[PDB]
DNA sequence: GACTTGTACTGGAACTCACGTGAACGAATGTTTTTAG
């Protein structure tokens, strides 16, 4: 569940001295650190992060010894991230003028992550090194370091100014040693685990998505009164809402306890009398009158059912169920009961039969006793890795609207000409968002909308962070990358420039 | 117009719901 | 010119429909901590 992350960073002089255009690695590492801190702060995953620096003038480590383990500092211990850490990163950290051996820094990181982890459970442990590998060092304690990392099961990561992994020989030696360390720890797959500052910034510029864990819903899929298969249902797709809501506070003291909310009731008399809650009964409207209907009477007459029912009313061809009739605000995914082989076999048989016959199951679904029953459609979904049923609600008789719309093909005044059709065809061809893979295998989606984070939460977190760090300044404008991700690639517009002009020429649109 | 409800003019009459009728 | 009666126009309010926010309640299910033997 929780994770402990010891962020170890370089503050040596070699970082400051660099070409101004190159954006010397100190600033890029600082930006990466800050972005990671914001992502962790605004995503409350209950993760612990500590900060270690090497190459600084001061010395504060649990282990000192002699000349070794010097010029290192442990600025932050294992504790939850907070805005104080962001403020400290922004200004309290400045470049130094000394050098240090990053192997000793790794030793100190191991020491802190092993000493401050007692008393807490951590399913994961990480150590990120931020260095340019431009400091002289000696390799004499690598085997013990690898053994300790293997025994403690602690992952490693490296972030360097260059993507490869024009450089000096010392940088090349650093590359060789880090590559050997990565290979020994994991192997071939570990080679790609050496990121660059620019690439990491490309991935850390977006706040983490709102992640919620669905709770399994057990039930029994029933076909008649003799066949029953144990099943578990999860919520696959639903509209996501902010976990936290705004709190009303008084303008001056800024406290929630100094404001109260309550409701009262009155009559139509001029005196504006008041009545108590218990003296109020619910009623309904029947035409031009009001029919009293007490809550107790409603419960007595209420439609009573038996909860937790997943019954197969029948089987119907897939063509008879249209996507436009889907109801509800959720999609359910039904698997076999966990650790149940017979249920898995039965569900697999049903799914395969439905897929082979091209059929879907019209079923009755009720969440619990006090949940209104629903009629829905369950259809198969077979994939190499997994197979399961997909349930989506269906409409009742009252939910269908009978609206009449005039025909467009039979119209004599709204019939497009051949040139207009050709222009529209050219526009559609130019603005295609799917490209064939050299007309060989399949299609590729140029603008996949399922991988775009919701801009609403991004904007909310951006504004909250800006207010936290700058209490006085107003809110900023929307970030450019949000607009970039909310728009298609520029190639589409470049291709569509001319067809749009042709359509404008051919179609006389006038605003009335 | 064919299939027009007498009770509510302008709305096509809705067939009564028969439920499930096995073939 | 001032008042009274009658007709016509019309811009806004009321009402209905639909969606979104925030809260309470029951209800459940699972998970963590405390106490008894």
């Amino acid at each position: 569940n929780k994770a402990a992350v010891v962020l170890c960073m370089d503050v040596g002089f070699t970082m400051s001295n660099s070409i101004p255009g190159i954006e010397s690695p100190f600033e890029q590492a600082k930006k990466v650190i800050t972005m990671f801190v914001q992502r962790q702060v605004f995503a409350e995953n209950k993760d612990e992060i500590a900060l270690v620096l090497f190459g600084t003038d001061g010395t504060d480590n649990p282990l000192s010894g002699g000349d070794q383990y010097q010029n290192i500092t442990v600025h932050r211990h294992l504790m939850l991230p907070d805005f104080d850490l962001l403020e400290d990163i922004e200004s309290k950290i400045q470049p130094g003028s000394q050098q240090a051996d990053f192997l000793d820094a790794l030793i100190v990181s191991m020491d802190v992550i092993q000493h401050e982890t007692i008393g807490k459970k951590f399913e994961k442990r990480h150590i990120e090194i931020f260095t340019d590998l431009s400091s002289r060092f000696s390799k004499s304690q690598l085997d013990i370091i690898i053994h300790s990392l293997k025994k403690c099961d602690i992952s490693l990561q490296f972030f360097l100014p260059f993507s490869l992994g024009g450089i000096t020989e010392q940088q090349k030696e650093g590359l060789e040693i880090v590559k050997m360390v990565m290979i020994s720890l994991e192997g071939e797959d570990g080679l790609d685990e050496i990121y660059s500052f620019s690439e990491s910034l490309r991935k850390l510029c977006v706040f983490k998505k709102i992640e919620r864990h669905s709770i399994h819903w057990p039930c029994r899929l029933t076909i008649g009164s003799n066949l029953s298969i144990r099943i578990a249902a999860y919520k696959s797709i639903l509209q996501e809402r902010v976990k936290k809501t705004w709190t009303v506070v008084d303008a001056k003291t800024l406290k929630k306890e100094d404001i109260q909310k309550e409701t009262v009731y009155c009559l139509n008399d001029d005196d504006e009398t008041e009545v108590l809650k218990e003296d109020i009964i619910q009623g309904f409207r029947y035409g031009s009158d009001i029919v009293p209907f007490s809550k107790v009477d409603e419960e007595q007459m209420k439609y009573k059912s038996e909860g937790k029912c997943f019954s197969v009313l029948g089987f119907c061809k897939s063509s008879q169920v249209q996507r436009r009739f889907f109801m509800g605000n959720q999609v359910l995914k039904v698997f076999a009961a966990r650790d149940d082989e017979a249920a898995a076999v039965a569900l697999s048989s049903l799914i395969h039969a439905l897929d082979d016959l091209d059929m879907v199951a019209i079923v009755r679904y009720a969440y619990d006793k006090r949940a209104n029953p629903q009629v829905g459609v369950a259809f198969p979904h077979i994939k190499h890795n997994y197979e399961c049923l997909v349930y989506v609600q269906l409409p009742f008789m009252e939910d269908l609207r009978q609206y009449m719309f005039s025909s467009l093909k039979n119209s004599k005044k709204y019939a497009p000409t051949e040139a207009q059709l050709n222009a529209v065809d050219a526009l559609i061809d130019s603005m295609s968002l799917a490209k064939k893979d050299e007309k060989t295998d399949t299609l590729e989606d140029l603008f996949p909308t399922t991988k775009i984070p919701n801009p609403r939460f991004q904007r909310l977190f951006q504004c909250l962070l800006h207010r936290a760090l700058h209490p006085r300044e107003p809110l900023p404008p929307i970030q450019q990358h949000i607009w970039n991700m909310l728009n298609p690639p520029a190639e589409v517009t470049t291709k569509s420039q001319i067809p749009l002009s042709k359509i404008k020429t051919l179609f006389p649109l006038i605003e009335a | 117009c064919p299939g027009e409800s007498l009770i509510n003019p302008g709305f096509k009459s809705k067939k009564p719901a028969g439920g499930v009728d096995f073939d």
